[PDB]
């Protein structure tokens, strides 16, 4: 399948350097530009530059010119875009894009990468049960920074599943919750864990819930 | 170098036309047949729609129509469905190896809340914290006010409640955390969460037992 | 005893004030050519000021053609790579690319995917200017300065 | 008594003469400079029509080119349209043919059979006349007028 | 009595003298306008000796281009004879190959085994002369020459 | 084999359009150019223009210009020429003819499709037998207009078929005999057919011959 | 567009060598090395013979040569044969994509007729109509003249005789159509059809039997 996944979020203090890959699969890896974007959350796509994965040339907006640097290895079949002297602004989803021979076509998306820039302390996630059709799941509580994925019984299921939004508590640390809805007759009878990762912390916790 | 113009937003009904414009200079749209655009949900990254003006991707249906006329170009979506609720963006190359992207659309269509009350769990209480957790999900529109009771009195500290967050079913959801040490959770008798929405109060409640 | 010294006194004035009366003429005849051949002059300068032109517009015709060509050898290249005829690896083949981009120059646009544009700067109006040689320098004149004479006084006879 | 009024009379009667063959040959000389310089005018006006006449071959020169190139990337490409290599309803292949045949310009000449001769107009003289450089405006000149002088009447000693 | 003999004598020759004062200016002005036409007319010589080494080296520029498309035309389809895409016996191929040859022009240089090299008549220098287009022939100007007053000999009343 | 079929003769009254249809075989439809003629009956060979089946480039003569067009059909590899603002010297036999790179070389040839312009009406003919070595036929009478196609036991026999040429009535209606020679051993012992068609008016119609 | 000059005929006997000349001007032949020689049989399309002044189609006999000077073509063929009896056409390519033949040249070669009389059809005199049918075939030269005779007068009446046609086989044929009215086909007792060739006078005959 065509597909492009890059790499984890990342948390960077002001003026530190971030560098976010992408690795192409699914088709030719020097047969399309690779073209980079950013978005802060609730706001609106912005172009940053592309790079030619054949030759390695790259353009970079005028915005960012200076400060944006585009590479590539064709082993791996992967992109790479570095961004120095980072600031507040910053802060924001970054993501890959092929984009194809005559084309306007931007295809496949990446899922995205979330950059942040603040000032801060990377700390993993306490995880807590929640117990009670009935529903159950499981507390993320103070961690930094976003995002945390959660998945349940190793992603063996995903009906009934929500993860919602976390919370900015003010002490700067930030708390979700994943509930789950599952038949009360199941209850005893099936060993429901969570599985929640934070890379920032590379937090790798299981959790399972019982009554 | 100036993003393409795009409304902020827009809406209608099920089952209706609508269209949405993406106005440029000469040099970006007039000028090159390589304008494009891309959907986007919550939670998710864009997906293309239209590119070169008309073209279709495979996989995306028929209703999503793209045109251009001078600098302007337009995307007509036909028979409006629960999917398009969508945020929408125009894309055009600029010349001098440059690609803008449009302000965005919003589009949007014209819901009672689902209470979940959790408790703090026995590991928090064990870890001298407390928290209670108020879950509201598949409530539309996004718009809801959220209450804690300590037994029968307003709480009010360290609530922490999100803001609305839309759902990939054109609802929304959010979560409420009241923090406090297990000192006051086994004094007071119980722990009420009150949501209300539109008017309509929906009420969860929990105590030590 | 009637003094005739007047009559001689007529007499000079006037040989003096023809004289004058050409040497006037004379000074503004001069004016009249240093004012024209200065019109001339710029006049020709404004013809090697169009003729200057015209060459940088040829030359933005020549720079166009590099963009036309080079551009599509490195699109048939790259297609050639598109299509599996040859090796994507294929050291030729890149280094022709090489060579080819290196050889773009300005006009030459990138817009993605490997594919260039030519923004071309000599637009139809300019290879119109070019193709229709409509330059014409004109006709150049001077005047000419009649004679001038110089009249004695004449005797009025009293008869 | 001898009357020694003819004698003054004849005097000043050589001051003005003189005089005025000074002024007939200064109004010559602003003459002999006039009809020189617009000689010299016409003449760098004609320099000016040799220049762009250059420009003329040398943009016919440029128009070949454009023939020279395109046609031959045609020819290569429907060749590779005509020796199986490539798909000929590959339509990357068929967009490259249609644009370089948007980009063969006027001098192109369909000769029949998706082929093009160029109708060189640089000939072997245009070439011959650009690669000489022999152009060569010349050298000016303007005449340099001497003094003229006025002489009074030598008063003849009647010795 | 008192000769008055000197007193006309000496007024006709001031009117005289005077008047050779203007033509001495006069003629003076002819060469003083003379000298610096001639300076002008090789002025714009000395432009117009700019141009045309500008039209040579703009003839560089393309005779360079001409080498730089063939040639990379030429070592695109060696490629193809190399890779055995299409039959190094090919008819229509080696017609291509002799006819892009024959078309090489002159700043073209085989390096053996087929290949060819540009070589750069319009260097670096010669392409940042004729992109700035600093040509300007410059401004103009000749002398004006004032009013000359030929003076009449004042009389002195002897008061 | 490298062959071209053109479509069949046409009747059209002054100022209507014709269109003729050339299918190709046996070759890459796009490899070449199909240049078309036109020649009167018993005149030279008029050039009318090319097209390029590829890109679609098509030149016309400045006498043809701007009432004939060229198209075609890549799908089924068939040349189109349309002929507007009829008149009667158009009337005359065009040919579509298949041209090579770089040659002036015009191979194959259609057959031809006859154009005839006139103020007239298609009639199809009457056929009648002509029975007696010997000499058989069958007459072929009031058609209009030409030409029309005759084989014998359809086409199973050539030797001795002669077809005639064709007469042009006082009533200006067409009409020809076909005959052949058998041995007179032959007769009562083998049927003998003629098989006409008049393509204008689109009648196959047989018919026997006997003594 | 001027038509390229070529003799009107040309005539050889066999087994000779003939050459037909195509002249044209500088812009069409002479600038241009794209001469082509077609044949052309009658009832028959044009077939190549020779293209690019030299070149020899596959299949076409090495007797025919091109050669071309200033711009004047010209196709010799040694060695005449029967078949070579026919209309030859240049063709040359004049320029901005046009492409302009010749005016041709017929090449003829340096024969007693065969007469078939049929009567009126059964069906045709049901059908209130008679026609008398005379056929000739191979008859050298293509000169012939045919009288119609009503018993033993001459009828003249809607005979529809055709103009003498070549032969595949470098000979002529003709056919006449005598009509009359069925009344006038069973009262007469004969009818004959006399065909002159060369003086020779050959006579067919029917009756109503």
């Amino acid at each position: 399948q065509v597909q492009l996944v890059q790499s984890g979020a990342e948390l960077k203090k002001p003026g530190a350097s971030v560098k976010v890959s992408c690795k192409a699969s699914g088709y030719t890896f020097t047969g399309n530009y690779i073209h980079w974007m950013r978005q802060v959350p609730g706001q609106g796509l912005e172009w940053m530059g592309w790079i030619n994965p054949r030759t390695g040339d790259t353009h970079h907006a005028q915005k960012f010119q200076g400060r944006v640097d585009m590479t590539r290895d064709t082993s791996i079949n992967t992109a790479y875009l570095e961004l120095t002297r980072l600031e507040s602004d910053d802060t924001a989803l970054y993501y890959c894009a092929r984009c194809v021979f005559a084309t306007s076509q931007f295809d496949p998306w990446g899922q995205g990468t979330l950059v942040t820039v603040s000032s801060a302390s990377t700390k993993g996630p306490s995880v807590f049960p929640l117990a009670p059709t009935a529903a159950l799941g499981c507390l993320v509580k103070d961690y930094f920074p976003e995002p945390v994925t959660v998945s349940w019984n190793s992603g063996a299921l995903t009906s009934g599943v929500h993860t919602f939004p976390a919370v900015l508590q003010s002490s700067g640390l930030y708390s979700l919750s994943s509930v789950v809805t599952v038949p009360s007759s199941s209850l005893g009878t099936q060993t429901y864990i969570c599985n929640v990762n934070h890379k920032p912390s590379n937090t790798k916790v299981d959790k399972r819930v019982e009554p | 170098q100036s993003a393409l113009t795009q409304p902020a937003s827009v809406s209608g009904s099920p089952g209706q036309s609508i269209t949405i414009s993406c106005t440029g200079t000469n040099s970006d749209i007039g000028s090159h047949n390589l304008v494009s655009w891309y959907q986007q949900h919550p939670g998710k990254a864009p997906k293309v729609m239209i590119y070169d003006d008309s073209k279709r991707p495979s996989g995306v249906s028929n209703r999503f129509s793209g045109s251009k006329s001078g600098s302007t170009a337009s995307l007509t979506i036909s028979g409006l469905q629960s999917e398009d609720e969508a945020d929408y963006y125009c894309c055009s190359y600029a010349g001098s190896s440059n690609w803008v992207f449009g302000g965005g659309t919003k589009l949007t269509l014209l819901a009672a809340p689902s209470v979940t009350l959790f408790p703090p769990s026995s590991e928090e209480l064990q870890a001298n914290k407390a928290t209670l957790v108020c879950l509201i999900s598949d409530f539309y529109p996004g718009a809801v006010t959220v209450a804690w009771k300590a037994d029968s009195s307003p709480v009010k500290a360290g609530v922490e409640t999100t803001t609305p967050s839309k759902q990939s079913n054109n609802k929304y959801a959010a979560s409420s955390y009241l923090s406090l040490t297990p000192e006051q959770w086994k004094s007071h008798r119980s722990y009420s969460c009150q949501v209300t929405h539109e008017g309509s109060t929906v009420e969860k409640t929990v105590a030590p037992t | 005893g009637y003094t005739s010294h007047g009559a001689h006194g007529v007499a000079v004035a006037a040989d003096l004030k023809s004289t004058q009366e050409a040497i006037n003429k004379i000074t503004k005849n001069l004016n009249s050519l240093s004012e024209l051949e200065v019109k001339n002059l710029q006049r020709l300068s404004g013809a090697m000021d169009e003729i200057h032109n015209e060459i940088l517009e040829l030359d933005e015709k020549v720079d166009d053609l590099r963009a036309d060509t080079i551009s599509s050898q490195i699109e048939l290249a790259v297609l050639l790579s598109n299509e599996g005829i040859i090796n994507s690896e294929d050291e030729h083949l890149l280094a022709l690319e090489r060579k080819l981009k290196k050889m773009l120059g300005p006009s030459a646009v990138d817009i993605g995917n490997g594919c260039f544009e030519t923004k071309h700067k000599c637009n139809q109006t300019c290879l119109d200017r070019i193709a229709a040689g409509t330059f014409n320098a004109g006709e150049f004149s001077l005047p000419t300065f009649d004679s001038l004479n110089i009249t004695a006084a004449s005797l009025n006879d009293d008869g």
